[PDB]
């Protein structure tokens, strides 16, 4: 049973108990109910808070990235034959705001990949079905310079081999934090400037940033050799936190995000105009 | 099995 | 019995005692009293230093004056205390240090004065900056020590790309961090309403995602004091009363001793 | 390991300073941190344990 | 190793406790679905962080 | 013929031993997945291959 | 059993470890191991500070060079350690402080070198002065800190009445104090005889007529190192070997905390 | 079954 407290039949009052009065200076919120300030009937409560549990609130796959990758003839200039994405929930705003209702979090992460593709050019013949390779490159491991170089051999890095048309790719990731909890906010620095330093750049750092590569990257490529005609593709990444726990509540972001930290720039006017005595 |  | 009260307190730590004849009970942040790192939550293996009464005592910071134009004040912890006697020494001679705190904020006036101070204790108080540049506020400007910082009424952007101030720009109604001030009450707080109380007493545990961390690289708590209701007196338009912040470390323990850290605050 | 001749003697300070301060340039500064004073003799070699002292649970 | 539990029935068909079965296929617990049988707690640490928590009918400031 | 064992739970949901089930479908053991419940051993054969293994507090060469 | 020895020691205090493969057992001064002030011998009533591993560890002082002309060296305790990390800070931030110590003196050479150092630990080591003037040695000159002082072979009196040096004149065979050196063995001591041992280890209790006193006004122990037999090697007339003194505070406790004492060493 |  998970229903909320029943309402009590409460009656008339003439006493020296004054629950309606309090003092919010103390830091506390008055634990009042209708039966303290008005006559109430007995209501048997069936309503429950089941959808607002920390798990139910986050239990939904959110889009956090769109990785664009092409399969075309390797020419001699800047191309997208392979792509890399620093894993994060911050490129998007929606999940970012929900997780940021809290300072600390601990959870397992589910990743679901929706791959879509299309023809770029009106017509150079067609393409046989493409297989995609998503490789996780943890910090330290060699990053690919070429779409078919040796790093894609993937002997120890986790890789997904997705086939176009198949049900969207899906995997789970454990709680991989270097600490007892993921910090959604870090009031600090990774380096400190010492008086004895040679230049003042040695000890300089980005405020609120911790590790440089934080969790690593996802590298994406079409394993297929190029067709005559080009195929452009998009790997959409959906993120869902499961087996979730959260600490220290924070106010929701009220102005538009300006980068990874708490920085604001514009649209600092969130509230509407409404008259004091207007309903 | 395990029945709760 | 005898005649005891919610408004009359005595705080005694080490060789220091505070008395208040007009308090508003006291807040224990998140319901947790400060404590030492337990063996089953321990991580550095070296025997810690616990200076007890020589570091866990009441340090009074430089007084600030509240006046009709005052927009707000903010401090970071442990930063506010980096130069406070043997605490600061222990903090800079060791790589690792944890601490809880008792914050006691002081503001008295008269039955004829008026105004309400919002005293806020915030975990990980990340503030917004100067510029177009993201996460660019310098260590020196992020950490004012005892002097603390101030809030502003609007976002005046640091315009000079050539020689940037690399400072914070904390806008009051956005709590200096992109959210609205009215919701700061989800954080551990008290209100100094001048008709009700001279002071606020918030006790703080060590809050962090680690059992212990670098106190020199990282602030755990931020203290924000924003006037929810402006100072007013009789009809004298330039009224001015002192606000004094007194802080004490609690259950302080240190790990990883070596030579002293000398940061560049220049 | 001292690979000198048996007639050679000496005393050496070997140290470890946990992060956050100036990296030691002088024995005087190195003294202040975790350290072993090795004395050369029949026991040819000396072990210094660098003890896990860290903020994060894994580096 | 099958796990069996009661569904919280909302709209009841014209036919009482109805159950559902769950089995974990993977060794790593991160691979598991969400149990969603989540217990709750008091607002208190947040709604009343007071050292002397007082009764709602008595004067807040005495 | 179902095999049942305890998962080592890392991040615990707000809901204790959780189990997983395994069944082999093939006669040839090579066809099987990896059990991954692997026991360990001493470094000793490598870190101390000595005929007279000595106590760390006594002189190495006596 | 196994193969243990009187000459092979390991001293471990805090994050510091000393190993010696050629010691001469170890002396515990007057048979008393260092200890804390007992409640029935207590006198200041305020709760003491006990910094444990952060102050009770091995500080190595600047090395001195022993050569053919070397007459002797001397240090005072706690003075030698006044600037040693968190110990010095605790010493200057408190009116009262007591401490025991482990003194480890280091001098190695070769089977072909020769000489004998007399390592002496003396309670209340009062030295003689410069002048005609009695008890005129200045605080600044009485206390060399880490640098220590030296002995001389004869009494050369500070002659200039107009601008007096106000220094000590410690004559070696008179132990710098009016008595004969051969009798200094009634004091806690060891001998570094180069054919026998690289070092000397004297453990020291707090000795005083009070349970605790001002460490800034008063030295409890003096360390005197006089060559009983001169340094000699092969036939090289200008031989020179290093003598290194490493000291650790023990059972350190502090009373009467207030603002830091800044002495004038100028 | 076989439960370890
Ligand atoms: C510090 C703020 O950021 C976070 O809190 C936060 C951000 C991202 C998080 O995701 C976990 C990190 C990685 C670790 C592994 N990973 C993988 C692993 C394998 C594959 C095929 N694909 N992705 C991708 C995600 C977890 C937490
Ligand atoms: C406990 O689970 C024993 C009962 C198992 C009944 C048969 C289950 C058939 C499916 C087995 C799943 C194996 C997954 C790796
Ligand atoms: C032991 O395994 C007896 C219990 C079997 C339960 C039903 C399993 C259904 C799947 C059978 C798999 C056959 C594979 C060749």
């Amino acid at each position: 049973q998970d229903s909320l407290p029943d309402t009590k039949a409460s009656g008339p009052a003439h006493s020296k108990e004054v629950p309606a009065l309090t003092a919010v200076e103390t830091g506390a919120t008055n634990p009042l109910a209708p039966s303290d300030t008005v006559q109430t009937r007995h209501v048997v409560q069936r309503r429950s808070r089941s959808e607002s549990t920390i798990e139910s609130f986050f239990a939904r796959g959110a889009c956090v990235a769109i990785i664009e990758v092409d399969n075309e003839q390797p020419t001699t200039r800047a191309q997208k034959l392979f792509a890399m994405w620093r894993i994060t929930y911050k490129d998007t705003v929606q999940l970012r705001r929900k997780l940021e209702f809290f300072t600390y979090s601990r959870f397992d992460m589910e990743f679901t990949f929706v791959v879509t593709a299309n023809f770029t050019n009106a017509n150079n013949g067609h393409a046989l079905n493409q297989v995609y390779q998503i490789m996780y490159i943890p910090p330290g491991a060699p990053t690919p310079k070429s779409w078919d170089d040796y790093t894609w051999q993937t002997s120890s890095n986790p890789s997904i081999f997705y086939t176009y048309g198949a049900a969207p790719a899906r995997i789970s990731v454990p709680y991989v934090g270097l600490a007892n909890a993921y910090s959604h906010f870090y009031d600090g620095f990774a380096k400190v400037p010492l008086k004895t330093d040679a230049n003042d750049q040695i000890g300089d750092s980005l405020y609120s940033a911790m590790t440089v590569d934080d969790f690593g990257v996802l590298a994406v490529r079409v394993v297929n050799d190029h067709n005559p005609t080009k195929v452009t593709s998009k790997v959409r990444i959906y993120m869902k936190p499961k087996h979730v726990r959260v600490w220290c509540p924070r106010p929701p972001r009220a102005v538009p995000y300006y980068g990874p930290g708490v920085d604001y720039r514009n649209n600092l006017d969130p509230l509407s105009e409404k008259g004091l005595t207007t309903y | 099995i395990s029945e709760v | 019995a005898c005649g005891y009260s919610d408004r009359v307190l005595q705080l005694t730590l080490g060789n220091s005692t505070i008395t208040t004849q007009e308090a508003a009970n006291s807040v224990v942040a998140y319901g947790r009293w400060p404590e030492f790192i337990r063996d089953d939550e321990a991580n550095p293996v070296d025997q810690p230093t616990e200076p007890d009464v020589a570091t866990c005592r009441f340090y009074t910071l430089d007084t600030v004056m509240w006046g009709k134009e005052s927009k707000g004040w903010w401090w970071k912890l442990p930063d506010a205390l980096r130069d406070m006697g043997l605490f600061g020494q222990n903090m800079y001679y060791h790589y690792l240090g944890r601490s809880g705190y008792t914050v006691h904020v002081q503001c008295n006036a008269s039955k004829f004065h008026q105004g309400a101070l919002g005293v806020f204790a915030i975990p990980e108080y990340c503030l917004a900056g100067d510029s177009d540049k993201q996460r660019y506020t310098s260590y020196a400007n992020a950490n004012p020590g005892e002097r603390g910082g101030k809030f502003y009424s609007q976002f005046n952007k640091d315009n000079a790309v050539t020689s940037p101030k690399r400072e914070f720009c904390p806008v009051d109604y956005l709590l200096g961090c992109g959210v609205l001030l009215g919701n700061a009450f989800v954080y551990p707080h008290q209100i100094i309403n001048l008709r009700t109380n001279n002071s606020a007493t918030i006790v703080l545990p060590y809050v962090n995602a680690l059992a212990i961390d670098s106190m020199v690289k990282h602030n755990n708590w931020g203290i924000a004091i924003l006037p929810l209701s402006p100072l007013d007196f009789a009809q004298d338009s330039s009224v001015e009363i002192p606000i004094t912040v007194t802080i004490a470390p609690m259950c302080s323990e240190f790990n990883g001793l070596r030579n002293v850290t000398a940061p560049k605050f220049q | 390991l001292f690979c000198g001749s048996m007639m050679a003697t000496g005393k050496i300070l070997v140290a470890y300073a946990p992060p956050g301060a100036q990296p030691p340039t002088s024995r005087k500064e190195a003294m202040l941190g975790t350290h072993v004073i090795w004395d050369l003799g029949l026991q040819s070699s000396c072990t210094m344990v660098v003890p896990w002292i860290s903020n994060v649970t894994y580096r | 190793g099958a796990q069996v539990s009661s569904q919280k029935v909302g709209a009841h068909e014209n036919s009482s406790t109805i159950n559902y079965t769950t089995i974990n296929y993977y060794k790593d617990s991160a691979s598991n679905a969400a149990s969603k049988q989540d217990y709750s707690q008091d607002p208190s640490k947040f709604t009343e962080p007071l050292k002397d928590v007082l009764i709602k009918t008595a004067p807040a400031l005495n």
